[PDB]
């Protein structure tokens, strides 16, 4: 009569053209690339993860610099001392500083000296 | 990180690498979805297909499909065959009423009819024939309708 219907496969395919239902056929043929795509994406993910880690560990530096600068702007002059003290101590001891390039530390030194 | 002005934008660079990590987490999620699609057998199941299979087996179930789950082409063919059945049924009823009118006028003396009377009746019946489109479906319920119509 009129009440009989196809399988799961054909209905899924119709749903797949149907913009309401999308599968992921974009990487069905990448069997020998999906693994190492995920590998290099997770490697760049750990790289970017530790990179952002270093970057907010140095946002600490930017923060303390904006802090000391504001303190100048408010003429604290005492927590200014403690704060440049802390900043120097960190620059010396903050491993993040110890892993930065030579020129960045150069500029940091120059700014903190100024 | 090359200079002091890179630290002044190390918060901006934090946002840059946050966007990079977000793009890369999106790439990894997209890649996990792609690893999924590589199996024919995954979390994205026959859910809309399941509603079409379970509930769609009815005309009312199909109305529920297209209203709630969504309309697809089998819905369209089912409304087509349903309007075919309703057209053939309204034709059954209309040629039945018309047959009753014929049976009424049957002993109205044929002098009491007009070329315009028979013309009007013929236009009526031609129209009623026209209310029934031709559908090339193997006779399941169109057969009884055809018998009554030919009769």
């Amino acid at each position: 009569m009129e009440s009989l219907f196809p399988n799961k496969g054909e209905i899924i395919r119709e749903l797949l053209k149907d913009p309401l239902i999308l599968k992921n056929d974009s990487k069905r043929s990448n069997g020998s690339e999906l693994e190492l795509d995920s590998s290099d994406l997770l490697q760049r993910e750990a790289i970017l993860a530790n990179e952002l880690n270093i970057l907010d560990n140095l946002k600490t530096f930017l923060n303390l610099i904006k802090e000391v600068k504001t303190n100048l702007n408010i003429l604290e002059l005492e927590n200014c001392y403690y704060s440049l003290q802390s900043l120097r101590k960190k620059m010396r001891n903050n491993a993040a500083y110890l892993k930065q390039s030579f020129n960045f530390q150069q500029s940091i030194s120059t700014y903190v000296d100024t | 990180m090359n200079g002091i002005d890179d630290l002044l934008n190390i918060n901006d660079r934090i946002k840059q690498v946050q966007n990079e990590r977000n793009e890369l987490a999106s790439k990894l999620q997209n890649l996990k979805q792609s690893l999924a699609s590589n199996d024919t057998e995954v979390a994205l199941s026959e859910v809309i297909a399941q509603d079409i299979i379970e509930v769609g087996a009815s005309v009312e179930g199909l109305e529920q499909l297209r209203a709630k789950y969504g309309d697809l082409q089998i819905l369209n063919k089912l409304e087509k065959v349903a309007v075919q059945q309703t057209q053939m049924q309204a034709g059954v009823d209309k040629l039945d009423s018309f047959e009753r009118q014929l049976d009424e006028l049957a002993e109205q003396p044929p002098d009491q009819f007009t070329l315009d009377d028979v013309k009007a009746l013929h236009s009526k019946l031609t129209s009623v024939f026209a209310t029934v489109p031709q559908i090339n479906n193997i006779d399941s319920q169109y057969a009884a309708y055809n018998k009554l119509k030919s009769k």
